[PDB]
């Protein structure tokens, strides 16, 4: 859970009020293609 | 419960037409608070108007001794 | 005097209570400590990084491998640790510079607001500054500013000068006001109306140049004396 | 006076590595520099927001100017907000914005400021209304209205000149003040180097970021600067050494950038503290300090917003 990720990032079981930066997201590729000459 | 701000996208908080003091700053004039969780535009302060005219003045008639702390 | 003393005592009691109640009031000092230790903690953590080598255990590198590439591994470890220590030293230097600037500001405040009365606005508290007290604190100083704030204002009708016998009278130190029927002169910061005379006002020119002048008489104290 | 710089943040892995995945796996053994970098950058960002809030947010009330803008011959149309413009800004503010001026997200981001320009303009308008309609008393308690000529008489009495000097030369002083305001508007319009400091801050930040992103394309003694090419070409034992050298070089560059950012932030914070002191003393009151609020005997001052800074008219 995002709360769990925040707890892991701060290395504590309780997080005080505020806004915290946990990680980053990036959409993964769906498939692969290839193009070579004739 | 999906909101779009200048900073990005907010999930889990609902926008409110009301205004309060900023508690958890998000950015671009948008703050969040807990009351569930709500998001709003921060209010600069209480609006006031002065009665200015060409020949009127205001003079105090009482005082107050105040003590303030500075760390 | 008595009312001022009672207000001062109530204010200082309220300050004690507020300090005893709010936990965040001493954040600025605490943050300092909350910085230093954690930074130091980070340094210790950097001791447990392989820095890209096969192992993070130096004597293990000696024992498990021959000198040829053990030298490379040890060099990598030494470079990493030295770089971490250098970064810590630089960060400490920056924090020290900031703390020194804050200390200079505190010294200026102690020299000006405490050992004397300062006319700089908002430098020694909100409002008109009266005086101040210092107190010690862990790695810091806490100033108690005693200040004066007006209240219970009242509306009045004012005029710049008074025309009398073709002469213009201006207030020497106060300001002209009128409750609606009579005209008085009073000090700026406290309503203390007084009869307008020729000793608390001064004359300059006639009453045909100023804008907004009003008509009224000016009592002279020496006229009754010469009458007898 | 500059106040705040651009709030920036950096993504460690996408800059240090590429689109490859095993590069992050190689990184995982190199330590926790990402945590230190993130902590430093968030510290800088919150310091910038604190600087802006400290400089501008100094009044707990939002005063509004009276509808009738007559002040005994004094003309304030050039500094008061103009409702005709949609942005609700003074002509001087519009000129300042127009006088001060890419999108490659390779892990480098720019966080938006907390306070929008409209809010800062609102603060400046409230300060102007307070200092016009109430003199200086609004800075030390409840605001008390005073006719403007009387306030000028008080201010002349402050510098050691009697009130009759003003009360006999009111129209001449008003004409001089209006002419001075117009001359300031024209001079600021026609001078390119007047706004050097804010443009310098913007140029420094943009050039440093561009240098960082350009340095990524250096070989650092490796056979090639493309990690994907290296992985598909050599035996992994030695490609490991190549990637180690590349990662060390890029991390050194990132450390240098972080240190420069810290030093610049400290300098900007000092400038912001000076600006806050000037706003507290010269605006909300009259100062007897020589040359602190302009050349000559000081009478008053007015604030105006500007991109990453403030402009004082003494
Ligand atoms: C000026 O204000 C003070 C307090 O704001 C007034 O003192 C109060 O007076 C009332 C009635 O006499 C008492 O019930 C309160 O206990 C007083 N307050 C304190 C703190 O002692 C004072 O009367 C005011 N002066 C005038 C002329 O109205
Ligand atoms: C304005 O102040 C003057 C000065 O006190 C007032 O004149 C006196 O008011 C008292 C209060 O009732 C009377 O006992 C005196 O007889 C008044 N003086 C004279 C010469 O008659 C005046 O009334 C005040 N005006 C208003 C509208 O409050
Ligand atoms: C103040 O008093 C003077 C003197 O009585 C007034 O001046 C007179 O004004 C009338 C009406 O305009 C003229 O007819 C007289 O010739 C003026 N005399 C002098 C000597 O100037 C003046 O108008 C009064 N001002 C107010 C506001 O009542
Ligand atoms: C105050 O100053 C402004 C500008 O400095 C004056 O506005 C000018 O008004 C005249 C006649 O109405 C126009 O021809 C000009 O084009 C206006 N200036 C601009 C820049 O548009 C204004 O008249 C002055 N007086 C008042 C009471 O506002
Ligand atoms: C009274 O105030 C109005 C608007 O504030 C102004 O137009 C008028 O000139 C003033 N009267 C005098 C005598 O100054």
């Amino acid at each position: 859970d995002p709360l769990s990720e925040t707890k892991c990032t701060l290395k504590s079981f309780t997080v005080e009020k505020g806004i915290y930066q946990t990680s980053n997201f990036r959409v993964q590729p769906t498939e692969s293609i290839v193009r070579f000459p004739n | 419960n999906v909101f779009q701000t200048r900073a990005g996208c907010l999930i889990g908080a609902e926008y409110v037409n009301n205004s309060y003091e900023c508690d958890i700053p998000i950015g671009a004039g948008i703050c969040a608070s807990y009351q569930s969780i709500i998001a709003y535009t921060m209010s600069l302060g209480a609006e006031n108007s002065v009665a200015y005219s060409n020949n009127s003045i205001a003079i105090p008639t009482n005082f107050t001794i105040s003590v303030t702390t500075e760390i | 005097q008595k009312l001022i003393a009672n207000q001062f005592n109530s204010a200082i009691g309220k300050i004690q209570d507020s300090l005893s109640s709010t936990p965040s009031a001493l954040g600025k000092l605490q943050d300092v400590v909350n910085h230093n230790a954690q930074a130091l903690n980070t340094l210790v953590k950097q001791l447990s990084s392989k820095f890209g080598a096969i192992s993070s255990v130096l004597n293990d590198i000696f024992s498990r491998l021959d000198p040829p590439e053990a030298e490379v591994q040890i060099d990598r470890l030494i470079t990493g640790r030295l770089q971490s220590l250098q970064t810590y030293v630089t960060q400490q230097l920056i924090r020290a510079a900031e703390i020194r600037a804050s200390a200079n500001l505190a010294a200026t405040k102690m020299s000006e607001c405490v050992l004397g009365q300062s006319k700089r606005v908002d430098f020694c508290g909100k409002g008109y500054h009266l005086m101040s007290f210092p107190q010690s604190a862990p790695h810091g100083v806490v100033f108690l500013h005693v200040t004066y704030v007006p209240a219970q204002e009242k509306n009045f009708t004012t005029a710049p000068a008074i025309c009398h016998d073709g002469k213009a009278h201006f207030p020497r130190e106060g300001v002209f006001v009128s409750n609606g029927t009579h005209w008085f002169v009073t000090q700026r910061n406290f309503y203390e109306p007084q009869i307008i005379t020729t000793d608390n006002t001064f004359v300059s020119g006639n009453c045909d140049v100023v804008i907004g002048i009003v008509n009224n008489t000016v009592y002279d104290p020496l006229q009754p004396e010469l009458d007898s | 006076l500059p106040v705040s710089m651009t709030k920036t943040s950096v993504d460690c892995t996408m800059y240090i590595c590429g689109d490859s995945t095993e590069c992050s796996n190689l990184l995982l053994q190199y330590g926790s520099f990402c945590t230190q970098l993130k902590r430093a950058l968030t510290g800088i960002a919150v310091e910038q927001d604190k600087n802006t809030q400290e400089v501008f947010a100094q009044v707990k009330q939002i005063y509004k100017t009276p509808p009738i803008k007559y002040f005994g011959g004094f003309n304030f149309s050039q500094i008061l907000p103009d409702p005709s413009k949609p942005s609700k800004r003074s002509p001087i503010e519009d000129l300042l914005f127009n006088k001060v001026t890419a999108q490659k997200f390779k892990g480098l981001t720019v966080l938006p400021p907390l306070l929008t320009d409209e809010m800062i303009a609102q603060y400046t308008s409230a300060l102007l209304a307070g200092t016009i309609t109430s003199g200086w008393t609004f800075g030390a308690g409840p605001a008390l209205q005073i006719p403007f000529p009387m306030q000028m008489a008080y201010r002349f009495n402050g510098i050691g000149v009697t009130q009759n000097v003003l009360y006999e030369n009111q129209k001449l002083i008003a004409n001089q003040f209006n002419s001075a305001i117009g001359k300031i508007q024209d001079s600021l319009s026609s001078t390119p180097s007047a706004l050097g400091k804010l443009q310098d801050v913007v140029n420094h930040n943009a050039q440093a970021l561009n240098t960082l992103v350009k340095q990524l394309s250096s070989k650092f003694g490796a056979i090639s600067s493309v990690l994907n090419d290296i992985f598909s070409r050599l035996d992994p034992p030695e490609a490991e050494v190549q990637i180690d050298r590349l990662i060390t070089g890029r991390l050194q560059s990132l450390q240098t950038y972080v240190t420069q950012q810290l030093i610049r932030a400290a300098e900007i914070r000092a400038s912001a503290n000076l600006a806050a002191t000037k706003m507290s003393e010269c605006v909300l009151g009259q100062s007897k300090r020589v040359d602190f609020c302009g050349k000559g005997y000081h009478l008053m001052s007015f604030p105006q917003s500007a991109p990453h800074g403030v402009v004082f008219l003494h």
